[PDB]
RNA sequence: UUAAAGGAAUUGACGGAAGGGCACCACCAGGAGUGGAGCCUGCGGCUUAAUUUGACCAACACGGGAAACCUCACCCGGCCCGGACACGGACAGGAUUGACAGAUUGAUAGCUCUUUCUCGAUUCCGUGGGUGGUGGUGCAUGGCCGUUCUUAGUUGGUGGAGCGAUUUGUCUGGUUAAUUCCGAUAACGAACGAGACUCUGGCAUGCUAACUAGUUACGCGACCCCCGAGCGGUCGGCGUCCCCCAACUUCUUAGAGGGACAAGUGGCGUUCAGCCACCCGAGAUUGAGCAAUAACAGGUCUGUGAUGCCCUUAGAUGUCCGGGGCUGCACGCGCGCUACACUGACUGGCUCAGCGUGUGCCUACCCUACGCCGGCAGGCGCGGGUAACCCGUUGAACCCCAUUCGUGAUGGGGAUCGGGGAUUGCAAUUAUUCCCCAUGAACGAGGAAUUCCCAGUAAGUGCGGGUCAUAAGCUUGCGUUGAUUAAG
């Protein structure tokens, strides 16, 4: 009847409105900025994560070492 | 529900090759027996046919523990558009036995 | 959801898994001869089963 | 696979027999259902309805059998080509009690006076060549407290075994 | 001041009013007891975060309710949406899923958070509208069931009587378990219930038929044997539908028909119904089912996609998960188990059953032979059985025979409690059960009161279904042993 502790909210996402994951020089240049995932499926496809140091394959949940 | 696009066409294609599908009232079964091949839980089988009633396309009876469903003709002209089928393909409803 | 532990308690041995095929109850059901009907449920269909009384 | 014992053969077919009797009550109630009767063979098995309005169970070139052949087939484990249905008219529509109990259901849904409606079906059985019949209508009639009105006519037994086949209840 | 007070008749109900009948849910005559003791289990009470609850002859081993969790409502917490559709918005220049790591939790719940990859119109949001509910209301109901109610009772038609409610039919009397019949008669003819009926039990050396039942005979094998024979004695040792290397149905399992009707014979009775005796006979009342009219403010919305109305609907009474409770105890009550011993308890011999159940669509896990380990529960190897095919010829217990004990709270009784060993399971703590050693409590036949029962009955004694992963002190069935009292 009271609910004092306030379960605070649901999950609303981060809402970052830019992709921009391919830097370009010299009038057109293909260059990655995030590593690709080393799974059997998505070589040079969906990225691997770019943390402050570590990398993580987001779709199939494999991880690289904390380095 | 959450409506994955591979499993909806997986259940619609059998719900249009015959006019019936025979799910049983238990959500905690991860394997529909008559599909059995695209790892559908029959949550997707329930919550599709909920939506088909609320547009008035399907019909159901709630047996002992089974749901039965039937194709209204406004459902057939809905499934021939959503499965993108040409207007000669009809189910086993109209005349497939003589 | 979060399917790893939604339905994670083992419905196995015991009356957390036996249910009435006909009525959907878990109390008093008769698992003799593979009936699995609710006992209250059993009286209705017992003439349709082929179970006569004394007469 | 391996076959199960003769005790649990005979409760499996009865609970087969009890299950489709409950569905085909729910479907064909508005079309005068009045029972089924089964034949198991080591072939195509043949299931016959005993409907009164066999016109309504037939679809336009028989649709509402062929989907009702399938919902039995796609539930009870019948492969493609082992089960069929037939619609058959019961003789003396007004003599089996399952038939017109559903008739005076759908007479009450028309908004009739319950006393006027029950007489006409009481008259219908007794002029159809019966030995006796009675109808008990029980529920919330005109009044806040519920009450029951019975409309017995003719003569009717109550006890012994011959009230197993001289009567039918609904 | 007040809308009745009254008069006469009718139907019920009641009468510490008569009269006739009737019942072991009544008594007598009795038996076994219950009530006293310990404990098992339901209920009230108290206590509690919660001890979820429905019911007070016709509640209280009852919800087939023997709850470790699940069940599961209740309590402490924590996720999830499984909020269909309809409309607007959000909406490719940035709607929505999922998720490694860490402070973050009870929790390898992305629960949230810090950070960042990933999903492809799927959804998300507002507004209406569904929907779910072991949420309310059984005094809004259906259905089912209990009961008044195991007793004989109930209703029309048409006539007769009355203004009429009504009544006669439906009765003086005899008689019956019985409105059962006989008769009497403004009633006549009917209907329901009763009865018949169905199931069951007892009898058929007559009929039908049996390698999934058997006998008997005959072969064979073994064994005893004055003495040493054997058409001798024993054998659930083997073979005789295995393609005749025998017949048959007594025993066994059925199926059909038979049989018993108060028939026969005395006695009583209006010589009416029928009763009481006997003879023959297996049987001269086997046992249960269904079971009317009219009703109950009986119970059940927590059994049900039976259901009205209300409540609640996402910080949800939905649902899932982790723990806890439903077992908590100064007490009171109701079913019930074991006892209080010598008509016994031990210890060892010995011989006898019947009803039945057994591997599952989901659904995992069945009944267990035999062998080998274990002092015991149990542990393995290996079979068989979907069953008159195997467990199993179900070597059940009491009883029976010998042993020990001697009127002592004793070897009666086995509560309580410590230590150990195993099994079931995701988990055994608030002990699941089982096993072993040890511990050895009241209890000496139970006041008032009160219960069930009269023939295979009471009672003793075990056995099997249900529940069931583990499991019966409960229930519903079985056989065994078997009466004392009574025909009122
Ligand atoms: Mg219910
Ligand atoms: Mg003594
Ligand atoms: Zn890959
Ligand atoms: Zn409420």
């Amino acid at each position: 009847y009271t609910t004092p502790k306030k379960n605070k909210h649901k999950r609303k996402k981060v809402k970052l409105a830019v992709l921009k994951y391919y830097k370009v020089d010299e009038n057109g240049k293909i260059s990655r900025l995030r590593r690709e995932c080393p799974s059997d499926e998505c070589g040079a496809g969906v990225f691997m994560a770019s943390h402050f140091d570590r990398h993580y394959c987001g779709k199939c949940c494999l991880t690289y070492c904390f380095n | 529900m959450l409506m994955p696009k591979k499993n909806r066409i997986a259940i619609y294609e059998l719900l249009f090759k015959e006019g019936v599908m025979v799910a049983k009232k238990d959500v905690h079964m991860p394997k529909h027996p008559e599909l059995a091949d695209k790892n559908v839980p029959n949550l997707h089988v329930m919550k599709a046919m909920q939506s088909l009633k609320s547009r008035g396309y399907v019909k159901e009876q709630f047996a002992w523990r089974h749901f039965y469903w039937y194709l209204t003709n406004e459902g057939i002209q809905y499934l021939r558009d959503y499965l993108h089928l040409p207007p000669e393909i009809v189910p086993a409803t109209l005349r497939r036995s003589r | 959801g979060h399917q790893q532990l939604y339905w994670s308690h083992p419905r196995k041995f015991g009356q957390g898994s036996r249910s009435c095929r006909v009525c959907s109850n878990r109390h008093g059901l008769i698992r003799k001869y593979g009936l699995n009907m609710c006992r209250q449920c059993f009286r209705q269909y017992a003439k349709d089963i082929g179970f006569i009384k004394l007469d | 696979a391996v076959q199960i014992s003769k005790k649990r053969k005979f409760v499996a077919d009865g609970i087969f027999k009890a299950e489709l009797n409950e569905f085909l009550t729910r479907e064909l109630a508005e079309d005068g259902y009045s029972g089924v009767e089964v034949r198991v063979t080591p072939t195509r098995t043949e299931i016959i309805i005993l409907a009164t309005r066999t016109q309504n169970v037939l679809g336009e070139k028989g649709r509402r059998i062929r989907e009702l052949t399938a919902v039995v087939q796609k539930r009870f484990g019948f492969p493609e080509g082992s089960v069929e249905l037939y619609a058959e008219k019961v003789a003396t529509r007004g003599l089996c009690a399952i038939a017109q109990a559903e008739s005076l259901r759908y007479k009450l849904l028309g908004g009739l006076a319950v006393r006027r409606a029950c007489y006409g079906v009481l008259r219908f059985i007794m002029e159809s060549g019966a030995k006796g019949c009675e109808v008990v209508v029980s529920g919330k009639l005109r009044g806040q407290r519920a009450k029951s009105m019975k409309f017995v006519d003719g003569l009717m037994i109550h006890s012994g075994d011959p009230v197993n086949y001289y009567v039918d209840t609904a």
